[PDB]
């Protein structure tokens, strides 16, 4: 899932859920190429600030 | 840049001179002995020759070495105005040393020779010969300019000639 584009999570002990990775859905440049550059929310969050 | 430099050298000398000198022509060769029988003399006049150039300083200048030859006339074994001559002679060396002419600079004095023997004597003409000496720069490179919109990228791996080839269009600008 997290190399499809869709977030996971994990579920700590005791029922808890927490953040595994939040991302965005970036994964492809313009061409066909995978693409790094948008893949974390931390990124774009880091450009807007 | 030669041809410039020697068109700067012959404004300066037409602006200090004027009606002075009766005409200023750039000379082909320097003075051999047969140059007082073949040329439009017309004394009085300066003759501005390119004597060649030696190894400058740099990789892209070089010391050209210039000459001034001043005509005048000698009718009866008398000069024709021998203070107009000397005159001339002083204000050529004066005007042309030091100063910069286009790309030439630092016009320096190397020597200022009589040359006047039995084939100018009995042709009724004195040669005092200026020459001269200055750091003139080569041309630059002559630069380029175009604009081509980057849209493919072929790249091919050397592998043996017969071996199945390997290669990759990429062919940028492409969407999907």
């Amino acid at each position: 899932l997290l190399f499809d584009g869709i977030s996971t999570f994990n579920v700590n002990d005791g029922g808890e859920m927490q953040i595994e990775r939040m991302i965005t859905m970036y994964r492809t440049n313009k061409y066909g190429d995978s693409d790094p550059s948008y893949l974390n929310v931390n990124t774009i969050a880091t450009l807007s600030y | 840049m030669l041809e410039e430099t020697e068109a700067a050298l012959l404004a300066r000398v037409r602006e200090l001179f004027g009606a002075t000198l009766r005409q200023v022509e750039p000379l082909t060769g320097t003075w051999t002995n047969e140059d007082v029988h073949r040329l439009f003399l017309a004394p009085p006049s300066v003759f501005l020759a390119w004597m060649g150039c030696g190894e400058g300083r740099t990789r892209r200048e070089v010391e050209s070495r210039w000459a001034f030859f001043v005509v005048a006339e000698l009718l009866n074994g008398e000069p024709v105005n021998r203070p107009g001559i000397y005159q001339i002679v002083e204000r050529l060396i004066a005007g042309v040393n030091g100063q910069t002419f286009g790309p030439t600079t630092g016009m320096r004095l190397t020597q200022v020779r009589n040359l006047c023997d039995d084939n100018r004597i009995n042709a009724g003409v004195v040669l005092y010969g200026v020459l001269f000496s200055g750091t003139t720069p080569l041309p630059s490179v002559v630069d380029l300019d175009s604009l081509d919109d980057y849209e493919r990228h072929w790249q091919t791996w050397k592998f043996p000639d017969e071996t199945p080839e390997f290669a990759a269009h990429i062919n940028v600008n492409q969407e999907k």
